[PDB]
Parts: C-alpha cells; structure tokens; sequence
C-alpha cells in the first residue's frame, strides 16, 4: 500500500535552514486525489501542522511557520519537500511526513491517510558527538544487554540480531547526563539455558556522526 | 485553538473508555482522530467524525458535532496504549489538539532483578559504569538504591523507565551507577538493592571483582 519514508540531517545550526525530503512509494504522488505535507512535535508537545503542498505546483502553510517555510514537490522523482529558515532552539522536534487523502469528490473534506516515521531534529550549536558501546555482561532466568554512552543529538536505533531477536527485548528512552550528552541502554531477558549457548549482539545506530556498530554481550 | 480533555487517563484490560475534543469553531469540514503509539508516528484511526479507517479493529468508535465530539474505545487493549489526537480542517488550515493519553492499570507485579559490571572496554576510556537492570513490574514506581563494600551511593547515578509494555502493560527500570576507572578499583563488592511494592521484603544483586 502506500508508505512514506523519511530522510534528512538530525542536527541544523542556529540560524540555518533545516531541510527535509519525503520519499513516496506504494503509489504516484501525481494525483488530484492526494496532497502532501508535513507535521511535527517537538518533545512532551503535541501535533503541529507545518503545512501542504499539491503536485501541480500549489501550496497552504501554517501562518506561523508560512514565513519561514517553502514546501516542494517533484512527480518525476516521487518525492516531496520541507525547508524552514532562521531555525532556533524552539524548532527542536520530531517531523513526520503525512499523506492528505481528498476524501468526497470537489469539498474541503480531509483525512491524513498515510503517516512517516517521524525524522528526529535537533537545534543546536554543537557537534555530531557519536556513541560508544559496551556490553552488559551476566554471571533459571537471565538477562543481558548493550550500554550506549556519551552521543548527541539524539537519533539512535537500537536493535538485536539484525531484528531476528524481539521477544525479551526493551530499550530505555535517553538520559541525559550532567555532561550534556546523552546515555542509553538496551536489554534482553534470555533463558539461563541460551545464555553462553546462544549469542547476542546489539545493532547500534546514530545517523549524524554516521556511527554504526555491532557489540555482542557473553557471560562471565 | 482546539481543546482535549482529560489530558490522560488509567484504564484496565477490558474497560470501556472515553476521551473528548472541542473544536475551535463549528466544524464545517471533516474531523478527525489519529492513534500515536509510544514512540511512533500518528495513525489515522477515525475520518469524519466516526468512519473507521480499513483495518482499524470494531472497537474503535467516534461522534458528536458542531464543536463537541468524542472518541471511544469500547473494551480496552493493551496494545491501545497510545496518545489520541483530535483533528480538524478549517480556515483553510490543519489544526491538532493537545492530545490525550491513555494506558493501562492492572494489579501489582513483582521485578526480576540484574547487576552487571562494566565491560574491559569500557574501563579502557578510564571510566565505569555499573548497571542495575529491574524488569518487568508494577507499578512504575520503584526504589533502587546503590551499594559499593556496604557504602550508600548518591549524586552520581541516573535512572531511566521504559514505556508501558504494549502486552504485559508492565514497566522495566535502569539505573546506572557511575564511577571512575580508580572508584570502581578502590571498591570490592557491588550491589544494588531494590525496594517495590510487588516484593514481601527488598531484595539484592551482587557482584565481585576479580
């Protein structure tokens, strides 16, 4: 069916322009029974509307991000566009794409059919300071994990045995340390029986300093 | 200028719940609702004001007009833990409201609980970090309390809660304790101790160098 991807840097500098794209597949975005845009939330708040636009070449904004913002949208590469200027602290927030489903017939009668995945974005003055990861170790029932220290911004994913490994598995939500930079761990329950048996390795990504790696966790 | 209301709301395993929206003025255009599970993007559940989106369970319900409409889960999943927004179209503009929370309470449970110390490659950078893991529990509140050779820690451990489990609708908790490479070689014997309402008396994880 139709699905929408996200692409675009987690991290802008004060006073510059954050730029966004949104990938369509699973359908054309050159139909008059479709609009496109985006949306974001910055943390704890919710949903704001950034604005639309229609693949002939029109566009609606949210009037107080319309000064600020440009949306494109180009129906020979199946993509569309956010560019917001003069970004400050206050744009920090999590932008989704989202598909407009022009429901009816020729009536203002909207519904947002198909959601992204939401591209986390940072404002900030500092540098893409990537992670470092330490296996969590044990030594019946028995648990195990990855410790991810000293990153920002933060845009990490964390999985295990390429996704192969679900049940048992929980992330923490990142902690931000005294040290301005942030901490994250990842856990696994496993049977004392797996355990030294079975391997376990934790799948660590942060796309701004473009750090990817691979720890696997054993017992003592 | 739309509204919510409550903010959020506990419901257990099967309750039939309620949540409400205004309007910022008489809706002349389509209303509608959207689901965002805990850490992903927004869902569109409901479409002009109550007409499901193809493949969204029979449990989920919406109504009213004018500026008042509500939305209703009638028998609540665990897998329905998720903020619900309330969205309009109108003055040519998209509007959402402040969203609504809703997640589960269900009956006390007692954590299993982990220690684990720093790995070699960690102590290499001159630092260490040793982690308590509690895991799956309820309720959310939990006391977690450092020991190194029988000293009570403090001012330098942080701690972190996981989201409420999408079946188990339980909680898991870290805390980690951290040292420098010299206090955590100075020290013997680690151990974290834990407090909670599931357990009949704390209990604690221990380890040892060497």
């Amino acid at each position: 069916q139709l699905q929408l991807q996200e692409s675009g840097p987690g991290l802008v500098k004060p006073s510059e322009t954050l730029s966004l794209t949104c990938t369509v597949s699973g359908g054309s975005i050159s139909s008059s029974s479709y609009y496109w845009g985006w949306i974001r939330q910055p943390p704890g708040k919710g949903l704001e509307w950034i604005g639309s636009v229609y693949y002939s070449g029109g566009a609606s904004y949210n009037p107080s991000l319309k000064s600020r913002a440009t949306i494109s949208v180009d129906t020979s590469k199946n993509q569309f566009s956010l560019n917001l200027d003069s970004v400050s602290a206050a744009d920090t927030a999590i932008y989704y794409c989202a598909s407009i489903a022009a429901a009816g017939s020729f009536y203002y009668y909207y519904y947002m059919d198909v959601w992204g995945k939401g591209s986390t974005v940072t404002v900030s003055s500092a540098s893409t300071k990537g992670p470092s990861v330490f296996p969590l170790a044990p030594s019946g029932t028995a648990a195990l994990g990855c410790l991810v220290k000293d990153y920002f911004p933060e845009p990490v994913t964390v999985s295990w045995n390429s996704g192969a490994l679900t049940s048992g598995v929980h992330t923490f939500p990142a902690v931000l340390q005294s040290s301005g930079l942030y901490s994250l761990s990842s856990v696994v329950t496993v049977p004392s029986s797996s355990l030294g048996t079975q391997t376990y390795i934790c799948n660590v990504n942060h796309k701004p300093s473009n750090t990817k790696v691979d720890k696997k966790v054993e017992p003592k | 200028q739309m509204t919510q209301s409550p903010s959020s709301l506990s419901a257990s395993v099967g309750d039939r719940v309620t949540i409400t929206c205004q309007a910022s003025q008489v809706i002349s255009n389509y209303l509608n609702w959207y689901q965002q599970k805990p850490g992903k993007a927004p869902k569109l559940l409901i479409y002009d004001t109550s007409n499901l989106k193809t493949g969204v369970p029979s449990r989920f319900s919406g109504s009213g007009s004018g500026t008042d409409f509500t939305f209703t889960i009638s028998s609540l999943q665990p897998e329905d833990i998720a903020t619900y927004y309330c969205q309009q179209y109108e003055n040519l503009q998209f509007t959402f409201g402040p969203g609504t929370k809703v997640d589960i309470k269900r009956t006390v449970a007692a954590p299993s609980v982990f220690i684990f110390p720093p790995s070699d490659e960690q102590l290499k950078s001159g630092t260490a970090s040793v982690v308590c893991l509690l895991n799956n529990f309820y309720p959310r509140e939990a006391k977690v309390q450092w020991k190194v050779d029988n000293a009570l820690q403090s001012g330098n451990s942080q701690e972190s809660v996981t989201e409420q489990d999408s079946k188990d609708s339980t909680y898991s908790l870290s805390s980690t304790l951290t040292l420098s490479k010299a206090d955590y070689e100075k020290h013997k014997v680690y151990a974290c101790e834990v407090t909670h309402q599931g357990l009949s008396s704390p209990v604690t994880k221990s380890f040892n160098r060497g």
